[PDB]
RNA sequence: GGCACUAUGGGCGCAGCGUCAAUGACGCUGACGGUACAGGCCAGACAAGAAACACUUGUCUGAUAUAGUGCC
């Protein structure tokens, strides 16, 4: 069997000065052949811990590794601003090697509700046979955010796609973009296009809607 | 300090095709180390691919590539190789080569990694984007500011570049990560928030540049009113 | 996997016969089979060697073993 490495949490919000503990659990014994890696967006990973608890040379002393059986924990004693990154455990006990899925450490801030915007399809687009409806959720925190499309109150599945920005470097909020893609024929079979946004900063889910053919 | 790894040989390739990546080592003799390949699909995590052992040349492969990929080394060139055969869209990833360290210094951790080379497997042809305004209006207004944008739609391959007002407008811009549609073409949107009081006075033009297809498109985005 | 019991042609017995990276092992059948030993070979785990494997050199275990059965 392949040894599974599964990390926890998959994402973690902290602030500078926080003690952080990331765990990883091998699906079988991997003895002590476990490495931890830090990766920053757009850059290649860097080794932190080898043999599960040895600080890799040149790595700051606030990082440490720890082992009990198949339980592996990377902890950062006091998070510094360069520690926001994705971290990976790896087992090299046996071939084939395995990485865990990775734990993202993001910057904690106060809760911010998305301002929610909707955009009907362009006329230029409708001429082409496609209808794209775009919902923007702007500058919110935290990142968890349910975006739900309704077309004449029918819940939509399988025809929307989302993208999220990285945490903003200055206000460390997020922004998300959901697009409903329809054929032009489908778009003209309905009236009320609605974006329902569900988020921690809102007292109750916010909706933005338009009627196809509104001035 | 002088240890370095340089991947090369990446590119576009059709499904079922083949590609050979290289890994130029420097600062050390490649004969005395284990060399690995590690890949990262866009937006996903690390995935170990293959490795080769010193002195024996023994090779190891991940299940998802067994029987298609071959790692090897040419120690006279100080280079490692990854031959990829009958590639599939799932193989699209940034491919890293990594050095496992010396046992007594860093166990089996990978102590040096190249910066990776990108492999894209797709049936898609080269195709410039269609650009569509995301017109500002009520329904895109929040008090003092209005949101507006451009939908950059149905292009291949990555990347596009999007600027506002020929670069002059930068604050408030979110250009979203592109999403890969089931047609195999990409799509992104770019939006900027502005003072709603300026919608009548300032023009806004998203500039979309797609060098693969050698296309440049400027869309004026105008308010929708009634 | 452990515990108790049973038995043991070197872990490698002879002689043919087949497979394999063949001064090796592996499987067949036949015949034979009182002991002890000793080398040597070999197998298994491991250590170090720029070394997860393989290679080299060394170490430990091969009746404290290994088959069978019963039991947990
Ligand atoms: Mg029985």
């Amino acid at each position: 069997s392949d040894i599974q490495m599964t990390q926890s949490p998959s994402s973690l919000s902290a602030s500078v000065g926080d003690r952080v503990t990331i765990t990883c659990r091998a699906s079988q014994s991997v003895s002590s052949a476990v490495a931890w890696y830090q990766q920053k967006p757009g850059k290649a990973p860097k080794l932190l811990i080898y043999s599960a608890s040895s600080l890799y040379s040149g790595v700051p002393s606030r990082f440490s590794g720890s082992r009990s059986g198949t339980d592996f924990t990377l902890t950062i004693s006091s998070l510094q601003p360069e520690d926001f990154a994705t971290y990976y455990c790896q087992q090299s006990y046996s071939f084939p090697s395995t990485f865990g899925q990775g734990t993202k450490v993001e910057i904690k801030r106060t809760v911010a509700a998305p301002s929610v915007f909707i955009f009907p399809p362009s006329d230029e687009q409708l001429k082409s046979g496609t209808a794209s409806v775009v919902c923007l959720l702007n500058n919110f925190y935290p990142r968890e955010a349910k975006v739900q499309w309704k077309v004449d109150n029918a819940l939509q599945s399988g025809n929307s796609q989302e993208s999220v920005t990285e945490q903003d470097s200055k206000d460390s909020t997020y922004s998300l973009s959901s697009t409903l893609t329809l054929s032009k024929a489908d778009y003209e079979k309905h009236k009320v296009y609605a974006c329902e946004v569900t988020h921690q900063g809102l007292s109750s889910p916010v909706t933005k809607s338009f009627n196809r053919g509104e001035c | 300090s002088e240890v370095q790894l340089v991947e090369s040989g990446g590119g576009l390739v059709q499904p079922g095709g083949s590609l050979r990546l290289s890994c130029a080592a420097s600062g050390f003799y490649i004969s005395y180390s284990s060399i690995h390949w590690v890949r990262q699909a866009p937006g996903k995590g690390l995935e170990w691919v293959a490795s080769i052992s010193p002195y024996s040349g023994s090779t190891y492969y991940a299940d998802s590539v067994k029987g298609r990929f071959t790692i090897s080394a040419d120690t006279s060139k100080n280079t490692a190789y990854l031959q990829m055969n009958s590639l599939r869209a799932e193989d699209t990833a940034v491919y890293y080569c990594a050095r496992q360290g010396y046992r007594r210094r860093s166990g089996r951790g990978f102590d040096y990694w190249g910066q990776g080379t990108l492999v894209t497997v797709s049936s898609a042809s080269t195709k410039g984007p269609s650009v569509f305004p995301l017109a500002p209006s009520s329904k895109s207004t929040s008090g003092g500011t209005a949101a507006l944008g451009c939908l950059v739609k149905d292009y291949f391959p990555e990347p596009v570049t999007v600027s506002w007002n020929s670069g002059a407008l930068t604050s408030g811009v979110h250009t979203f990560p592109a999403v890969l549609q089931s047609s195999g073409l990409y799509s992104l949107s770019s939006v900027v928030t502005v003072p709603s009081s300026s919608l009548g006075t300032q023009t806004y033009i998203c500039n979309v540049n797609h060098k693969p297809s050698n296309t440049k498109v400027d869309k004026k985005v105008e308010p929708k009113s009634c």
